[PDB]
RNA sequence: GUGGGAGAGGGUGGUGGAAUUCCCGGAGUAGCGGUGAAAUGCGCAGAUACCGGGAGGAACGCCGAUGGCGAAGGCAGCCACCUGGUCCACCCGUGACGCUGAGGCGCGAAAGCGUGGGGAGCAAACCGGAUUAGAUACCCGGGUAGUCCACGCCCUAAACG
RNA sequence: CCGAGGGUAGGGCCCGUGACUGGGGCGAAGUCGUAACAAGGUAGCUGUACCGGAAGGUGCGGCUGGA
RNA sequence: CGCGGGGUGGAGCAGCCUGGUAGCUCGUCGGGCUCAUAACCCGAAGGUCGUCGGUUCAAAUCCGGCCCCCGCAACCA
RNA sequence: GUGGUUCGUGGAGCCAUGGGGGAAUCUGGGCGGACCACCGCCUAAGGCUAAGUACUCCGGGUGACCGAUAGCGCACCAGUA
RNA sequence: CGAGCUAGCCCUGGCCAGGGUGAAGCUGGGGUGAGACCCAGUGGAGGCCCGAACCGGUGGGGGAUGCAAACCCCUCGGAUG
RNA sequence: CGAAUGCCGGCAUGAGUAACGAUAAAGAGGGUGAGAAUCCCUCUCGCCGUAAGCCCAAGGGUUCCUACGCAAUGGUCGUCAGCGUAGGGUUAGGCGGGACCUAAGGUGAAGCCGAAAGGCGUAGCCGAAGGGCAGCCGGUUAAUAUUCCGGCCCUUCCCGCAGGUGCGAUGGGGGGACGCUCUAGGCUAGGGGGACCGGAGCCAUGGACGAGCCCGGCCAGAAGCGCAGGGUGGGAGGUAGGCAAAUCCGCCUCCCAACAAGCUCUGCGUGGUGGGGAAGCCCGUACGGGUGACAACCCCCCGAAGCCAGGGAGCCAAGAAAAGCCUCUAAGCACAACCUGCGGGAACCCGUACCGCAAACCGACACAGGUGGGCGGGUGCAAGAGCACUCAGGCGCGCGGGAGAACCCUCGCCAAGGAACUCUGCAAGUUGGCCCCGUAACUUCGGGAGAAGGGGUGCUCCCUGGGGUGAUGAGCCCCGGGGAGCCGCAGUGAACAGGCUCUGGCGACUGUUUACCAAAAACACAGCUCUCUGCGAACUCGUAAGAGGAGGUAUAGGGAGCGACGCUUGCCCGGUGCCGGAAGGUCAAGGGGAGGGGUGCAAGCCCCGAACCGAAGCCCCGGUGAACGGCGGCCGUAACUAUAACGGUCCUAAGGUAGCGAAAUUCCUUGUCGGGUAAGUUCCGACCUGCACGAAAAGCGUAACGACCGGAGCGCUGUCUCGGCGAGGGACCCGGUGAAAUUGAACUGGCCGUGAAGAUGCGGCCUACCCGUGGCAGGACGAAAAGACCCCGUGGAGCUUUACUGCAGC
RNA sequence: UCGAUGUCGGCUCGUCGCAUCCUGGGGCUGAAGAAGGUCCCAAGGGUUGGGCUGUUCGCCCAUUAAAGCGGCACGCGAGCU
C-alpha cells in the first residue's frame, strides 16, 4: 500500500503515511494483555547516553510474548490485528482456547479467523511456532530465540525473515535479515514466516516535523560545530574534515570495525 | 524584563531546607561552621503553611 | 451447438539436473592464464590439475527440424493451477447478424528511466597489457552500470516477407 | 441610454532587429586520419546506450540489403 | 623591493650535489623498400653549455656581478 | 610491581607490601647495605601497657601588648544590620 | 554552593478571537468489458493563508548620570505547531 | 606622610544647575486646619473600559479596620498615606490542604557496588493545580464570612433497633482510563427587544401629554414529575486461562435481545418554601440608610468555547498510574459479619485579614520593565477578544504657576518639481476593509493569486425571493434580488486595514540562532550516501554496581558527511587512513640455558649470560575516494593572415570529465563586447586570457517560499531643489524640592615665535573696565576607561597537530 | 602623545595661500579682424547640476564667464552621518 498525498502544501506532497487497511477494524489496544506504562526517556542515570532523542508523540506500551513454549499445544484463534507504536511491525492480538490472550508479533499471510499454536507437534504454517529442529530445512522464518527459553531476538523488525540454511550437531545454520550465517540451537523456537509490513521500508516521512512525532530531535553535524566539541570543526568557510572521519569521542568511523575480538559468540558465527 | 529571582516556598526548603543539608556530608559540614560560627539563622527562613 | 485434436500461445505457484564462480576440507607441486607471438594477471603466503562438501545466480544440453504457436513484439528443463487463440468431423441451432476501419483504446524486442530486491557468468563506461606512426579500436588480463525479479515508466528498430 | 474616438491597464498573433551562440548549405588544387564500397583487411547495417579530435568504437537485442 | 628555481645540438630533456668522460627521443642528411609518399630498414652529421670575470693543473660542473625566464611572498595597521 | 628511610635504580640492603611461586620449629629462622665465608646481634608472622609530649573551647595570673581608623570582625544586644 | 536566570529532557495541567483557502474521502452522474479517469455536490485536510491574544524582535527614530545595568514609539516575523 | 587611579571619614566644586518618572487634564465653591494647588465634600471637565473593571493562584506578611499624629519616609505640599503610636480584626464535617491515591522524581527493607565519604536498587514508602471526595442562595461587621446568622440540602464514622445476604482480604477481575482536529441534538450562562407589567418623577428652548422620556422587570431551591443525554445486553451449559481459591473475569457452545424497550446515571427545566428587588427624591457622613414597594418580577428573540460528557465522525504521530467504587472468592468466621432503611451520638489538624498586571509580587526606588488562571456589558464597523465611543466600575498617572526665543523631541500641512536626496527612497509617504469584474511568464497542476488592473460602498421610497423560531401564520432575527430618487468635495465620510512590478545572488520550503551590537547565504530540516552493530549489540555515562541504547533486534540502533526536487557526480590507491592477508623480517615479559664470574676446604650458595622458543605493533603483500587528498610543463603544425583539429618531447600516482565561469571565486580590472541611462567602477546578457570554479567541505539548474542581499521601472512623497508656517512635551521666567561625572591650585586673552617638536602660564608685540544670563561647540593635546591595535614579559589562558612527555581508553 | 592625540570619505560651516580657473590691467606673438598662444600684474568676488563608485580621484552627461590648485591634526565625529 501507502497512501499518497496531492501537493497542496509542500513537503505533504514528497510525504508518504501507511496503509492500515491489513489494521483489523481495532485501535483501541487491548488492557490486561499490554500495555503497561511506558517510561520514555533519553538519558540514563542523570546524563544523556544516547544524544538527539525526547519529545515525539505519548505512548503506551503492547507486552507481547515473545518466547512461546509457554503454551505448548494450546492452539488460539487470531483475533485482531493492531497498531503497536513501539515498533515496525504489526502485532496481532490472539485468543487461546484456554482463554489466554496474548499478542503476537503478526507474520505476513496470517489473517484473522486463522488459527495458530506453537510446540514440536504444530503444521508448518504461517503463525505456527516450533523448535528451530523440527522446522524444514529451507522455510523462512521469523521471531528466532537465541539460547532455548530466553525468547525471541532476531528477524522481528518490520517485514523481516531468516531463512534455514542447514542441520550441524545440536545446531541449525540459519541466515538472518542481515546476512550473517549463524548457527543456532536446535531447540530454539523461532514462528514460521516472514514479519510482514513489509511496506513499511517505503514511507517518506515528509517534513521536518514527522521526524519529530517519532521522538527524535534535529542532528547537528561535527562540521558545523567547533573544535572544542568535536573533530570535524572550525575554523573558515566549512572545511573538508582533515582528518580520518571520526565521531564526536573520536574514533574511526569510515570503516573501523568494532564487534569486541575474542568474543566467546565468534565460534557460533560464519559470514557479513 | 523577566528577573532572576522567582521565589518559591517548596523549591527553597526543598533546595536550602534543614533535612535537605543533614542528608549529605557536604551539606551537614555547611551546618557545622555556621553553626561554629555564631549565625543566628541556620538555614534561610521559609515559611506560611 | 455437439464431439474431438496439435502446439516453446499467455499469466501464477513450485521443482529438477549440467556447468561456471566463490568458500571449506583433502591430496598435491613449480608453474598456471593467455596469444599470431606475447605481456599485463594469478601462484610456495600452496596457484593450476584431482577428489569431498557447501553457497548463490543465471540459462535450460540431448530431444531440435530446413518443425511448432502467436496479431505482432515474441515464445523452449519439468510439474500443477488459471487462460487465450485455433484446426477437423458431424451438418444440429441462429439467420446477412457481414468486410474494412479516420480517431480512440490495448499490446509492443533490445537499450534506457524510477522505487526496492538480486548479482554466479557476462559486460558499455573505465583501468591496465600488447598491436600501431598513433589505438581514445580490433587482441589479452581486470572491471561498474546493465544483464535477472517485482511494481511503475519509455513506444523505438533492418518492429522485414 | 447608447455612441465615433481618446485614455489607462493587461493579454493574444505576426513582422523587423540584437552582443553572442547552434547546427546547415555552398564555395577547382589547405590540414588530420581511413570509417564505408572486394572478406574493405574487425562482414555491414540498425534502435538504443556510454565513450572518443574526427571519421567513429564498444555493450545489448535485431536484420541479409553478407558468409 | 624580498625569497629560489631555471637558461645545454633544430625541438623537448638529461648530465653537476662526490670537477676531468656532454647522453636520450624526435628532427635533419645519405642510402634502401614502394609504381610513389609515409611507415619501416641501413649508415651520417650537428652543442662558443645565457654572458663578463677566477677557482683549480683542468669548469657544463665549484664561487661571485649583471642579462632575460618562471614560480612564491608583500602581513598587523 | 611499588611505598617508607638521607637513598631520585643506584653496587640498593633494611621495614612495609598488590601479584606469582611457596618452607621449616633450635641441628629452627631474621639481621649486621648486593653476594659468599667467618665472627656476632636478635627470635617475625597475636594483643595490652602508665609517665615524660601536643593543644587551648574554658578559669586564673602577669605584660618596656592595644587604647575606639588601635585591640578580636564585635569594648556598644555582632556573626547583628 | 548553585538549573527560583538561562539550556535540554521527564511528569502533570492549561491556552490559541474571528475570518479565508478548500486535499483526501464519500455520494450522484458520465465513461469502460471491468477500469483508469472526468464532472458536479458533499466533505473539512494542512510545520496552508489574513489576523488579535500570545510568542517574537525586522527597519527606523527616541532613550544613552535613562522610566529601564536591553526601556519607549512607529514598523515588522510566527500565530494547529 | 603630600602624592601609591592608596584605605576610612568629613566637607567642598559643578549649582540653586539637570531633574522632579509616561502629553489621560484640569476648573471652581464649600469644609477642616497654626499652616491647603496637593486632605474631606459638591458641581463642571477629561482618561481607561478583553481595562487602567472584577474573581482566583503564586509571592508578600499587618500593608486590613479604627482613634490620635506629622520628625523622618512621599521626588513639591501635606491637616493626607501603603508612614509613626495604640486598639481591634482572619470563626468551616460540606472551600483548599492533611488523618485518600498514585505521576515524573525522590527515598528505599532485600540485594549489588565503591579506599573512606558514598554509588545503585524490582517491594514499600514519600511526592500534585492529575484521580477521588459531602454547600447552594441570601443577611449581617468599621474590618471575616460557601466559615457567623436565616432558608433549604448533603457526607462520613460509632452505637442501636427493623429487615435482608453466606459475610469475608493488602489477593483475582471489572472500572476508574484518558490523543488531536472537526463536529450534531437539547439545554444553560450571557445578551437584545416589548405596543405588556412595575416605578419616583419630567414636558425644558421652537414642537411633543405621547402605545412619550427615564428606571426596573429576578435569584437559589430537596423529593416527585417532565425534557435532553451518558452509561449497560439477559439466560444456561462447558472450561485446562486470570501465578491459591472464585459462582467473578476471560474463552468456547447453545438459546432468547438488539432494542437504549428496561434498568440505572447525570444535566436542564419545574418545583414546598426561602430571598433579592432600579432610577429618582430625602437625608449628615469619611458613606451607607430611608422612601420608591403589597414593586413588578411577564412575552419574544440571539445564544455559546460552558453543561448533558465516557456524545459522534475522521485522522496518525496511536494517546499516565494508583485509590475510591462494583464484583469474586482464601484463610478465618457464620450467637460473627456485611447490605438496606430508621434513629441517636461523634465529626480533628492547618490556611482564611489585606495587596495581587501591582505603590504591598520579581526589578536597591510609590521604577513607563516582568508576572499564570477565570469573568470581561452595549453600539457600530462583514466578523472578532480587532477598532471608535460608552455600562458597571476605576482613574487624571504625588511638584506647580507663567511664558510663547533659538534648539530638540512627537505631530500636522505646503506652491512648482517631483529621488534631483543619499551608501541605500533610510525615513516618510502612496496603497489599504468588504463585495463584484479581471488577472501573465513560469510551474513540482497545488500554485504563481490579494498577481496586475478596475468598478462598487451613504441615505430615501416602491416592488420582491429565501430561510430561523413560532402551528402549516403574525411578529422577532438572519440572509438576498429589482426599480425609481435625494445630498455633499468626499458615503469601510471618524478609528482599526498590502504600495505594485520586472530581473539577478544565496538558501528548497515552516522552523532555529550569538538572553544584552550580527536573525543571515549561518544551524536545523525531510531526503541521499558511507561506515559501524547478531544483541550481555555497537556507542555513551560510570572506579565499580549500574543505567541509557531498548523492555528495541539490520525495514533496527550508533557515527560521519551531504542537505527538497531535477539532471548528474569523471580520473588517480603512489603517500595517510581504515579493511583483508594461519608466509616472512623485526619485536617485550617469560622459557631456555652453551659459556663466564664471586665466595667457600668443599658439598654448596649468589650472580651475570650466547644459541634457540617467544605476542600485538611496525615492516611487508594486497584492497578501498559520497575514505584524508590530489587531479602538469615546454615546443612545432593548415595554400592571405590568424588560430591550431594534427605532432614532438619532458615528467606524474593520475595530469580535472560534464556543467559552469570577470563569479558571494577575476589580482591585472571600470577585462571586451551587448542591454538598461542624456550620462552606469554597480546591475543584467555574453565572450573565456578560470591570478586562484568544478561535481555529496557536492556540480549545474529549479516552481514555490524570504523582516536575507543586489539592479531597474511605475505609483507617491519635505528625501531633495529649499525651505516655510502651525501643534503640543521640554527648553526660558517664578515658587517648592534639589543631583552628577569632574576637579594640583588659578588672578585661565590674540598673534608671531620659542620651548620634549601642537603654549591662558615663557619672549616680543597686539588687544583688553568689573560680574553675569541664554545660546554655539573651535580649544583647554577637553571627560570617560592603567590602549582591546603594536611591541615587550624566558606573564596567562582557549584551540591544533605526524611538537615533547604522560594518562584514560583499546 | 599607548593611566587613549577617534581613523577614510561624505555633510554642515567656513577661513587662508597664490604657484590665478573666470572676470580686470598689461608685454611679446609665427597678433589682419574675430578667437587664441605665452608671460607679467592682480586675489576683490565668483568658481553649476547630474550618471557610476564608500570612495579621494577620476571617466562620462548637460551646461558655463569659469567648472583653479593647495593649507588649516589628509580643517571640522564633546557638530552630524
Ligand atoms: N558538401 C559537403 C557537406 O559538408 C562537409 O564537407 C565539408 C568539409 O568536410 C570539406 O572540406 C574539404 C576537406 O574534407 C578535404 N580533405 C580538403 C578540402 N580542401 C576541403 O575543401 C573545402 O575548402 C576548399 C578551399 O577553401 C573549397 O574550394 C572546397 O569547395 C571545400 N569543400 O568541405 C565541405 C564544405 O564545402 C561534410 N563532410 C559532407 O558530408 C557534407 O555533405
Ligand atoms: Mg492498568
Ligand atoms: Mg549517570
Ligand atoms: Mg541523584
Ligand atoms: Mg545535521
Ligand atoms: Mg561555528
Ligand atoms: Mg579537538
Ligand atoms: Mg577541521
Ligand atoms: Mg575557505
Ligand atoms: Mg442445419
Ligand atoms: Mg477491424
Ligand atoms: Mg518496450
Ligand atoms: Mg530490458
Ligand atoms: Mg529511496
Ligand atoms: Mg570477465
Ligand atoms: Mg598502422
Ligand atoms: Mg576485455
Ligand atoms: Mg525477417
Ligand atoms: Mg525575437
Ligand atoms: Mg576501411
Ligand atoms: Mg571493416
Ligand atoms: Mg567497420
Ligand atoms: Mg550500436
Ligand atoms: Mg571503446
Ligand atoms: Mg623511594
Ligand atoms: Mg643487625
Ligand atoms: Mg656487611
Ligand atoms: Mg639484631
Ligand atoms: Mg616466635
Ligand atoms: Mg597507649
Ligand atoms: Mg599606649
Ligand atoms: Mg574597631
Ligand atoms: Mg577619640
Ligand atoms: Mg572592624
Ligand atoms: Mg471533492
Ligand atoms: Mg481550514
Ligand atoms: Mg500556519
Ligand atoms: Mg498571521
Ligand atoms: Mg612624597
Ligand atoms: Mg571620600
Ligand atoms: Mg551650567
Ligand atoms: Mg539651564
Ligand atoms: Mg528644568
Ligand atoms: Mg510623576
Ligand atoms: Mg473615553
Ligand atoms: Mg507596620
Ligand atoms: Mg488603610
Ligand atoms: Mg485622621
Ligand atoms: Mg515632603
Ligand atoms: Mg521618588
Ligand atoms: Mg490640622
Ligand atoms: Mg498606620
Ligand atoms: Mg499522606
Ligand atoms: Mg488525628
Ligand atoms: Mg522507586
Ligand atoms: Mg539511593
Ligand atoms: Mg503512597
Ligand atoms: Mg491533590
Ligand atoms: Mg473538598
Ligand atoms: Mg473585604
Ligand atoms: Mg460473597
Ligand atoms: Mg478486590
Ligand atoms: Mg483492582
Ligand atoms: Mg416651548
Ligand atoms: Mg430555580
Ligand atoms: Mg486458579
Ligand atoms: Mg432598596
Ligand atoms: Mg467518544
Ligand atoms: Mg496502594
Ligand atoms: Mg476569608
Ligand atoms: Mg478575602
Ligand atoms: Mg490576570
Ligand atoms: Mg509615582
Ligand atoms: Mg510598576
Ligand atoms: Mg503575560
Ligand atoms: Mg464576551
Ligand atoms: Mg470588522
Ligand atoms: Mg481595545
Ligand atoms: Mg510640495
Ligand atoms: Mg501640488
Ligand atoms: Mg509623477
Ligand atoms: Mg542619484
Ligand atoms: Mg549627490
Ligand atoms: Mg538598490
Ligand atoms: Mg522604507
Ligand atoms: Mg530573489
Ligand atoms: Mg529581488
Ligand atoms: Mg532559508
Ligand atoms: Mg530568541
Ligand atoms: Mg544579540
Ligand atoms: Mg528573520
Ligand atoms: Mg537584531
Ligand atoms: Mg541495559
Ligand atoms: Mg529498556
Ligand atoms: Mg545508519
Ligand atoms: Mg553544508
Ligand atoms: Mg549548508
Ligand atoms: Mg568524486
Ligand atoms: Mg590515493
Ligand atoms: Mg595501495
Ligand atoms: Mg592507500
Ligand atoms: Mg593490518
Ligand atoms: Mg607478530
Ligand atoms: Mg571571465
Ligand atoms: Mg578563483
Ligand atoms: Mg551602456
Ligand atoms: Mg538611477
Ligand atoms: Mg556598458
Ligand atoms: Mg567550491
Ligand atoms: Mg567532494
Ligand atoms: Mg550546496
Ligand atoms: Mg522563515
Ligand atoms: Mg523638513
Ligand atoms: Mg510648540
Ligand atoms: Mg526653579
Ligand atoms: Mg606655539
Ligand atoms: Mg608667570
Ligand atoms: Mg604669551
Ligand atoms: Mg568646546
Ligand atoms: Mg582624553
Ligand atoms: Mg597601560
Ligand atoms: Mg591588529
Ligand atoms: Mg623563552
Ligand atoms: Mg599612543
Ligand atoms: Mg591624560
Ligand atoms: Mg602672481
Ligand atoms: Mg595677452
Ligand atoms: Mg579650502
Ligand atoms: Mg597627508
Ligand atoms: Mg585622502
Ligand atoms: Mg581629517
Ligand atoms: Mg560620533
Ligand atoms: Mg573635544
Amino acid at each position: 500500500a501507502v497512501k499518497k498525498f496531492k501537493p497542496y502544501t509542500p513537503s505533504r506532497r514528497f510525504m508518504t503515511v501507511a496503509d492500515f487497511s491489513e489494521i483489523t477494524k481495532t485501535e483501541p489496544e487491548k488492557s490486561l494483555v499490554k500495555p503497561l506504562k511506558k517510561t520514555g526517556g533519553r538519558n540514563n542515570q542523570g546524563r544523556i547516553t544516547v544524544r538527539f532523542r525526547g519529545g515525539g508523540h505519548k505512548r503506551l506500551y503492547r507486552i507481547i510474548d515473545f518466547k512461546r513454549w509457554d503454551k505448548v499445544g494450546i492452539p488460539a484463534k487470531v483475533a485482531a490485528i493492531e497498531y503497536d507504536p513501539n515498533r515496525s511491525a504489526r502485532i496481532a492480538l490472539l485468543h487461546y482456547v484456554d482463554g489466554e490472550k496474548r499478542y503476537i508479533i503478526a507474520p505476513d499471510g496470517l489473517q484473522v479467523g486463522q488459527q495458530v499454536v506453537a510446540g514440536p507437534d504444530a503444521p508448518i504454517q504461517v503463525g505456527n511456532a516450533l523448535p528451530l529442529r523440527f522446522i524444514p530445512v529451507g522455510t523462512v522464518v521469523h521471531a528466532v530465540e537465541l539460547e532455548p527459553k530466553k525468547g525471541a531476538k532476531l528477524a522481528r523488525a518490520a517485514g523481516t525473515s531468516a531463512q534455514i540454511q542447514g542441520r550441524e550437531g545440536d545446531y541449525v545454520i540459519l541466515r538472518l535479515p542481515s546476512g550473517e550465517l549463524r548457527k543456532v540451537h536446535g531447540e530454539c523456537y523461532a514462528t514460521v514466516g516472514a514479519v510482514g509490513n513489509a511496506d513499511h521500508k517505503n514511507i517518506v516521512l515528509g517534513k521536518a516535523g514527522r521526524s519529530r512525532w517519532l521522538g527524535r530531535r534535529p542532528h547537528v553535524r561535527g562540521a558545523a560545530m567547533n573544535p572544542v566539541d568535536h573533530p570535524h570543526g572550525g575554523g573558515e568557510g566549512r572545511a573538508p574534515r582533515g582528518r580520518p572521519p571520526a565521531s564526536p569521542w573520536g574514533w574511526q568511523t569510515k570503516g573501523l570495525k568494532t564487534r569486541k575480538r575474542r568474543k566467546p559468540s565468534s565460534r557460533f558465527i560464519i559470514a557479513r | 524584563m523577566k528577573r532572576t529571582w522567582q521565589p518559591n516556598r517548596r523549591k527553597r526548603a526543598k533546595t536550602h531546607g534543614f533535612r535537605a543539608r543533614m542528608r549529605t556530608p557536604g551539606g551537614r559540614k555547611v551546618l557545622k561552621r555556621r553553626r561554629q560560627k555564631g549565625r543566628w539563622r541556620l538555614t534561610p527562613a521559609v515559611r506560611k503553611r
